[PDB]
């Protein structure tokens, strides 16, 4: 007897206002809970990316604002790495560069834009060596804005990339999909 | 200070409550008089204790969870900052500005549906025609 | 037949203060052929400024190094005087030396605090970098950024410093020596710093010359040029300091340079902070300068002249001149060329880093790659700079 | 300058009454004035897709229910152009949302297996009906399905015949719409083709491998999906998307072993052993081989000759044993130099030992 | 004739040279003011 | 409200969000887009986002129709909107206003008007 | 030397806890941009395009016409603070302190298309931030 | 002001002589002049720490005619000509490795020629067919305003 | 002193077209034997014929320049590109973009009469 009718409900609600009510549903937001605990707490960034304005993210690194006390450690490789920063001016001469590094990078993997020059060109927008936003090479999940972006700017901008992660689905999705 | 005497101190000075509660946010135990509360509800506190560096005087306890910088109403982003001496609670009136619309404090909605959308305020400079039509009488 | 082994040192460098590409050639460890490439972080600012007055262009300037931004723009602003034939007022003089001198304190740290960590030590690092974050309040409290600033302008300063500035400077700067010592403990008597900076890097006196290197670079060799004392600019001939020389030509003798020249700008900050003249701090003529807002929105001449600097900027005479000044990296320069119009015709920045990068083959021939790693760090090169 | 390689002419009208005129020379900043749609962009064909419509500027809208597969898709023009939202077939409003303001609307959806939440049917079917109503309530212009080759309404497959349906309830609904039956589709991260090919320690076949098929390179059927979206003679019409040379399972798999240089690993089990096999792995969570494809194993493909094919849209479709080199080369493991003979003499001149 | 082409070590494309034109001029004196000193140099565009 | 798209199929819309401001419906210059000319021109991007907290801040136009008039004794009246309160300028460049004629006569930066006793 | 290093272990570490302890913020700061209003509740913009001429980056882009009263103003204000490099020089032309520059850093988002600041969302900021900047501009103002 | 064979015995003059010990290069640079027939002009910045004083020397040249090299007396010249070369167009001759250093590979053009536009030619984007950064014609998304 | 690199040639103007003829036959011959290492290095999807068809173009563009300068500057600028591509300097995209061609189809209409340029106003 081969199917040929489908109870499919209507008005079921979308992700980001699917509330819990199940028992698996609970289960599967505390995987996914402690997964994204996971992902928050160890954040590291790879140290390529880092030309241009590269002060302003050691500082970061130094002590009045510790980024090490989030866990965020700088790794000289992608392979064990999940961040990508793209500080500095993504010249033409180097965005291969940035592609091949990016897709080197293991899944999951994010992109943070710090500073005006990689957002949209910045100063240097109209300048004959230059890729008008790193938007065009890679995709971007977080605009950090400035020119040097202060430190207090990146902590913030991470602390929005923590809660990307933390509203994120990874088998309550599969319960859907 | 660093020091273990400093939060032992503390949390005999603030109670045990506050403690779990500052432990679970800002991971540090801190304890000091209250200057005043926001619109949004955040409570801003200050120390006067010889133990807390430069920078460590004025602290802030959220009121969501889900805390974020933005949710801090302004005066008091300046006030936590050490750009002022002087609160917005305590700052007197002439220094306040003058209003002829009501307040309303928004924070940063992005990542969710009531993130700024941007758009064009004027409409296309080159105004085409409507066509009409007449008949050859 | 020594057939070499190519190998690239990286674009994606942890190590490097910045992007570079260095193709090395090896025959087991020693290098005998290095070509570095660069280009990856220039920018095109030569061309930009063209289209830019010469207020608008200033902030070009400030971008050319992460470290080391009021004195990069020192060198614009003595160019355009030098061409406007204009005279800077005193307290605008002793303000560009004093922030001059608080600059090449926070590019030393940065420096000689970068070589160490290349060469492995991680701790002077975070040891001086607090100290580069309590100067950089007073960048803030004057200019409102953080780095990149753009507080001197030619024919001055941009405002005033603000009340209660030259007490604070003076509370770090008793403090900061015990801070130096305390790096010098680390540092300057160990062994193993030794082993990495004791001949290596080491270039001659006509060498030094011929190869256009000037800075710690050339006074390690043993000749004493510092442009502050043989040609003064601001008020470096108004003020009492010192300037080191050392033999050998290493990198240990340049090392001991920079932290002599850290205490030597300490004096010359105790100086200035002693004897700051009342005055202005821009040029009184309002042709050139903005005037204070008191009068732009008061006096109607005063409003012009707003209008004019802030719309088409002021005209420059014709001319040219390369004018130079004692960067802490080295011997920085820029080469203008006026038209008689507010947009310049030419701008080109020479950078010491230039020059040291391309001596880096002559001085790495015969040196393994640690050593390399300790000569980059030697120069520190900024690679915007080095990139223009 | 750039061109306008999709487009014909720049002011272009769609048959819903709304004037299109392009701007620029068809780069990142142009518009082509078109807003479409995509409901399977996260996926392999419609990746292909969207990039070839938002190279020129057509307004692209982008259903999603993962938020971090898509994100590669924001690379493919410029700001505004892709614009994303989250969706669920059983959610009504949101379809509404995707579709209204669209001229042009294409249906790449359909998995190669059954899950929990949907079946064959949910999926190809009642999905299918659910974006027709859509389509047919906002009375969008064009519409582009894409339903698998050899679909068949009623076959041993419950995929075909899921796909054969899907085909004739759009049809019934939006009589103008277009219909694509692409074959058999490869390229760089394919799903069970060359990937698998070069990636599976070891093939089966319930079959001997005997499938015979005519497979695509899948870029140019994202060419054709371009060159159809625009061009307005295709309604009420129906494509087969199948490529000129026939090609059996055995005979991909030695030009694959080929050019790879290595043994490829195949096995060849009978029906029922495999069938069951593919059955206890549907349980994990991860997508594998599906009871009903070891039966599409048994079914090589039936080209239908009433249907139009890409000489009609001017393209000249590519060859298999061409694009392996391509798609190969990385797993190319290129073991060492041949025959290292007549070279001691050569290297008895250089110094090997330094001291 | 014997006047170098200069274009094909320019570096730059052969639109310019096949399909596009400049004009050479003067810029006229503005009614607006009553200056003169733009003028007195050859503009290209 | 109910706009029609382009493309024959409709935008709704409420009634509070198509208000040029919160204190205005119409247009305040001929250039300016209405809203519903903006919505309609961009439903993609305003799709499944929230109108109550996009950025709606009141028109000038109209909260300086409602500050009273001013008086003077004289053919002149002289503005710099001062704030009186803190140091420094912090206002608008000294404009003197010629106010003999009947009707009240403005301010070319701010609004506020002058008029000669009557 | 390591007893030098043991001695900094006994020590007071410099560190803040930066979304509860902010740093050091100073008036003359140059953060995110805004555009103030008189008391009455007019905005000060007055369309000079003095702002759109000085700035390096060329990043505002503006266009007035003559407003139903008949006063000049702006239908369109933009900033794209992609290109923004934060010099501050649109707050030293403007000779009615419209355009300001607010200490604000806490604005990163997850889009390029919530950047390119319009004349609302602009209007909105600094009726937001008019205490801090009545705050910043009265200590601030006597220097500039 | 001197003329393009010139250079090299000036140099010696102005490195060797006693009074003009001029030994240390500082710069050189290139500026183009279309008026001229002889539209670049490149300068060589000197300077002499034995009696603290610099000197320049200006030569010309043109897009075909190329200029001497002073590495045979200078070596720091190496850098600062492959510069000029790159940016101008100028050649050095008897230079042993005259390559581009700032501009990219496959650069086509010479940036600070008055003839090139701002924004250059070309610009790159990541092309999800190709999987490759490609070169395509420029198209701005905000135009640039001179003023 | 700062020695040159690998493939580096002096810059020397010949003074007559003599030489130059040698000195162009050179470089053509040294880009033959090395397109097989511009196929290998640079991952290339073609074949070595149509690297030696696209230099044999390259070298047609300018067979019929007659300036002796200008030839020099073009042999230069060539010496320059063989030890751009020989080392292993460019990456791939900066010689692809030399082989525009072998890139798929940009679409369907090119157009080379004018009607159809005239619709896309391109005439
Ligand atoms: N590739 C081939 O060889 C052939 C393909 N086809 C047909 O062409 C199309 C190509 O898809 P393909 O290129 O194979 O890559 P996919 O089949 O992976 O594309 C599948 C897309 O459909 C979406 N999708 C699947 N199920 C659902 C669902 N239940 N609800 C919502 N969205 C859903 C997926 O979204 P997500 O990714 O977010 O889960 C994905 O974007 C399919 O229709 C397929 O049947 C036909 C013959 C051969
Ligand atoms: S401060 Fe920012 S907005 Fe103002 S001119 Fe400078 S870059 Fe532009
Ligand atoms: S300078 Fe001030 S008044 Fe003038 S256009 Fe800019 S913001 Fe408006
Ligand atoms: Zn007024």
């Amino acid at each position: 007897p081969r199917v040929s009718s489908s109870s499919m409900p209507t008005d079921f609600p979308l992700p980001s206002q699917q509330k819990p009510n199940s028992a698996v549903d609970y289960t599967l937001t505390t995987l996914d809970a402690v997964a994204n605990w996971a992902r928050q707490g160890s954040f590291w960034p790879v140290t390529f990316g880092l030309a241009c304005c590269a002060v302003e993210m050691m500082h970061v690194s130094a002590p009045r604002y510790d980024q090490d006390r989030l866990g965020i450690i700088f790794r000289a490789s992608p392979r064990q790495s999940d961040i990508m920063i793209v500080a500095g001016t993504l010249t033409n001469k180097m965005a291969p560069v940035l592609r091949q590094v990016y897709d080197q990078m293991p899944e999951p993997r994010w992109v943070i834009s710090m500073g005006s020059c990689a957002n949209g060109g910045g100063y240097y927008h109209f300048s004959y060596s230059v890729v008008r936003g790193c938007d065009r090479i890679v995709p971007v999940d977080v605009y950090v804005p400035g020119c040097p972006p202060t430190s207090e700017a990146l902590m913030y901008g991470v602390f929005q990339l923590q809660r990307k992660m933390r509203n994120t689905k990874i088998t309550r999705m599969w319960y859907r999909k | 200070s660093s020091s273990l005497y400093r939060v032992l101190r503390n949390a005999w000075e603030v109670g045990p409550r506050s403690y779990w509660k500052q432990l679970n946010s800002i991971g540090d135990t801190k304890s000091g008089r209250l200057v005043g509360t926001d619109i949004y509800g955040n409570k801003f506190y200050e120390t006067d204790h010889q133990d807390e560096i430069h920078l460590r005087t004025r602290y802030v306890e959220y009121k969501e969870k889900d805390y974020d910088m933005s949710q801090v109403e302004p005066g008091w982003h300046f006030w936590l900052g050490y750009g002022v001496d002087t609160a917005p609670c305590n700052t007197p009136k002439e220094k306040l500005p003058i209003r002829a619309y009501p307040y309303k404090f928004q924070p940063n909605y992005t990542g969710t549906p009531g993130a700024f959308v941007t758009y064009n305020t004027l409409k296309p400079k080159i105004s085409a025609w409507e066509p009409v039509t007449k008949q050859r009488s | 037949r020594i057939r070499a082994f190519t190998i690239n040192f990286g674009p994606q460098h942890p190590a490097a203060h910045g992007v570079l590409r260095l193709i090395l050639e090896l025959s087991g460890e020693e290098i005998i052929r290095s070509d570095p490439h660069v280009g990856l972080l220039h920018m095109g600012t030569e061309k930009l400024i063209e289209y830019k007055t010469y207020m608008q262009a200033l902030p070009y300037f400030d971008r050319l190094d992460y470290v080391s931004m009021m004195t990069n723009e020192q060198v614009f602003s003595l160019a355009v005087e030098k061409l406007l034939n204009v005279e800077v007022p005193l307290r605008g003089k002793y303000i560009r030396t004093m922030f001059g001198e608080i600059t090449r304190v926070l590019n030393h740290l940065m420096s000689v605090c970068s070589h160490a960590m290349d060469v492995g030590a991680l701790t002077p690092f975070l040891w001086g970098f607090e100290e580069r974050e309590k100067l950089m309040e007073f960048y803030e409290r004057v200019s409102g950024a953080r780095l990149h600033a753009a507080y001197v302008r030619p024919g001055g300063v941009s405002q005033d410093l603000p009340a209660g500035l030259l007490d604070d400077i003076y509370m770090w700067a008793t403090q900061f020596g015990d801070r130096l010592d305390e790096i010098e403990e680390l540092l300057t008597d160990n062994r193993i710093w030794k082993l990495r900076t004791v001949n290596i890097g080491t270039v001659t006196a006509q060498d030094a010359l011929n190869l256009g290197l000037s800075g710690p670079m050339l006074r390690g060799s043993g000749i004493p040029f510092d442009i502050r004392k043989n040609a003064p600019y601001d008020a470096y001939d108004k003020v009492d300091f010192d300037v080191p020389v050392g033999m050998n030509g290493d990198c240990y003798d340049r090392y001991l340079i920079r932290m002599a020249e850290f205490r030597q700008s300490l004096r010359i900050i105790e100086q200035c902070c002693n004897d700051m003249p009342a005055g202005a701090v821009k040029v009184e003529d309002f042709k050139i300068n903005s005037p204070p807002r008191n009068l732009m929105k008061e006096d109607m001449e005063a409003l012009i002249h707003h209008f004019l600097l802030y719309t088409k900027g002021y005209s420059v005479p014709p001319g040219e001149t390369y004018t130079a000044i004692e960067a802490p990296k080295g011997e920085m320069g820029v080469y203008v060329v006026s038209d008689g119009s507010e947009r310049p015709y030419k701008c080109k920045i020479r950078a010491p880093g230039f020059a040291h990068l391309g001596a880096f083959d002559h001085i790495a021939r015969g040196h393994f790659l640690p050593d390399a790693v300790a000569i980059i760090g030697t120069m520190d090169l900024v690679f915007g700079e080095v990139d223009r | 300058m750039n061109s306008f390689e999709n487009l014909a002419q720049d002011v272009n009208i769609t048959r819903s009454g709304k004037t299109l005129i392009a701007k620029g020379t068809g780069g990142r900043s142009s518009r082509t004035g078109y807003t479409a749609t995509v409901f399977g962009a996260n996926g392999f064909l419609g990746s292909y897709l969207t990039a070839k419509l938002a190279k020129h500027g057509t307004t692209v809208v982008v259903p999603y229910r993962e938020e971090m597969a898509k994100r590669h898709l924001k690379v493919t023009g410029d700001l505004g152009v892709v614009n994303f939202l989250e969706m669920d077939l059983r959610n009504l409003e949101s379809i509404d949302e995707a579709v209204r303001h669209s001229d042009i609307v294409v249906n790449l959806i359909g998995r190669e297996y059954e899950t929990k939440n949907f079946n064959y049917y949910d999926v190809h079917v009642e999905g299918a009906r659910r974006i027709a109503e859509a389509v047919k309530k906002h009375n969008i212009a064009r519409y582009i399905h894409v339903s698998a080759f050899n679909a068949e309404i009623d076959s041993p497959s419950e995929f075909n015949h899921t796909k054969g349906l899907g085909e004739q309830v759009t049809k019934d609904i939006v009589p103008w719409a277009t219909i694509v039956r692409p074959a058999p589709m490869f390229g760089r991260e394919d799903k069970w083709f060359l990937d698998r090919m070069a990636r599976s320690p070891c093939l089966v076949s319930a079959n001997k491998f005997q499938e015979t098929s005519n497979p695509v390179h899948v870029i140019d059927v994202a060419a054709a999906l371009e060159r159809i979206c625009f061009d307005d003679s295709t309604v009420a019409q129906t494509f087969e998307l199948y490529g000129p040379q026939k090609f059996t399972q055995k005979q991909i798999i030695d030009m694959v072993s080929e050019t790879l240089r290595k043994e490829v690993r195949h096995i060849e089990l009978p029906k029922a052993l495999y069938q069951a096999y593919t059955k206890a792995t549907q349980a994990i969570w991860w997508p594998t081989y599906s009871p009903d494809q070891v039966e599409r194993q048994f079914l090589s493909q039936k080209i239908d000759p009433s249907a139009k094919t890409f000489n009609d849209l001017d393209l000249t479709p590519m060859e298999l044993p061409d694009l392996m080199f391509k798609l190969i080369r990385p797993y190319r493991v290129n073991t060492f130099q041949h025959d290292v003979s007549q070279l001691e003499n050569k290297e008895k001149t250089f110094v090997h030992i330094l001291d | 004739d014997n006047v170098p082409a200069h274009e094909i070590v320019s570096g730059a494309p052969a639109e310019l040279s096949r399909n596009r034109v400049v004009r050479i001029y003067q810029q006229a004196k503005p009614a607006t003011q009553s200056g003169e000193y733009g003028t007195f140099a050859w503009r290209l565009d | 409200k109910s706009i029609i798209s382009y493309n024959g199929n409709t935008i709704e819309i409420p009634e509070e969000y198509t208000k040029q401001a919160p204190n205005r419906d119409s247009t305040w210059a001929p250039a300016q887009a209405s809203k519903t000319e903006i919505y309609k021109n961009n439903m993609v991007r305003f799709e499944q986002k929230d109108l109550s907290k996009q950025p709606m801040p009141y028109a000038g136009i109209e909260l300086i129709a409602q500050q009273p008039v001013r008086f003077v004794h004289g053919n002149t009246a002289v503005c710099d909107g001062a704030n009186h309160n803190g140091p420094g300028a912090q206002g608008h460049p000294k404009i003197f206003i010629n106010v003999d004629a009947p009707g009240s006569h403005a301010c070319q930066y701010c609004g506020t008007r002058y008029e000669k006793e009557h | 030397g390591l007893y030098v290093v043991l001695e900094q272990f006994f020590r007071a570490p410099y560190t803040i806890y930066y979304p509860f302890e902010k740093g050091p913020v100073s008036p003359r700061f140059r953060g995110e941009h805004a555009l103030r209003r008189y008391p009455s509740g007019e905005e000060r913009c007055i369309a000079c395009k003095l702002c759109e001429a000085i700035c390096p980056a060329l990043a505002i882009t503006i266009d007035a016409e003559e407003r139903i009263d008949g006063s000049r103003r702006t239908t369109k204000y933009d900033i794209d603070m992609t290109k923004c490099i934060y010099c501050g020089y649109c707050q030293e032309s403007c000779p009615v302190d419209a355009i300001v520059e607010t200490p604000n850093v806490e604005y990163a988002t997850e889009t390029r298309e919530e950047l390119l600041y319009n004349k609302e969302k602009l209007l909105a900021n600094g009726d937001k931030w008019e205490l801090e900047l009545q705050y910043a501009l009265d200590a601030d103002a006597p220097y500039r | 002001h001197v003329a393009p064979s010139a250079v090299i015995p000036v140099t010696t003059f102005l490195r060797d002589n006693t009074s003009t010990q001029y030994k240390s290069i500082i710069d050189i640079t290139a500026v183009d002049y279309p008026s001229r027939e002889n539209r670049f002009e490149v300068v060589y910045n000197f300077l002499s720490v034995r009696h603290n004083s610099r000197i320049r020397l200006k030569t010309y040249a043109t897009e075909v005619t190329p200029v001497p090299s002073i590495t045979c007396l200078y070596e720091g010249a190496n850098w600062f000509e492959r510069e000029a070369y790159d940016m101008y167009g100028v050649f050095f001759e008897g230079h042993p490795d005259l390559r581009r250093i700032m501009t990219d590979y496959g650069f086509e053009g010479h940036p600070l020629r008055k003839d090139f536009p701002l924004t250059g030619y070309t610009e790159v984007r990541w092309d999800e067919e190709k999987r490759r950064v490609v070169y395509e014609p420029l198209e701005l998304t905000q135009a640039f305003r001179n003023f | 002193a700062i020695i040159a690199t690998a493939f580096a040639e002096t810059v020397k103007f010949s003074g007559s077209k003599q030489e130059l003829q040698k000195r162009t036959l050179a470089l053509y011959r040294q880009f033959l034997r090395g397109a097989p290492t511009f196929a290998d290095l640079y991952e290339v999807q073609f074949s070595i014929p149509t690297i030696r068809t696209k230099i044999r173009q390259e070298f047609e563009r300018h067979r019929f320049v007659d300036d002796l300068s200008i030839q020099n500057v073009l042999y230069a600028k060539g010496h320059m590109e063989y030890q751009e591509c020989i080392n292993f300097w460019k990456q791939q995209a900066q010689f692809l973009k030399y082989f525009p061609e072998e890139d798929d189809i940009q679409g369907r209409h090119q157009p080379s009469n004018f009607v159809d340029k005239f619709l896309k106003n391109r005439a």
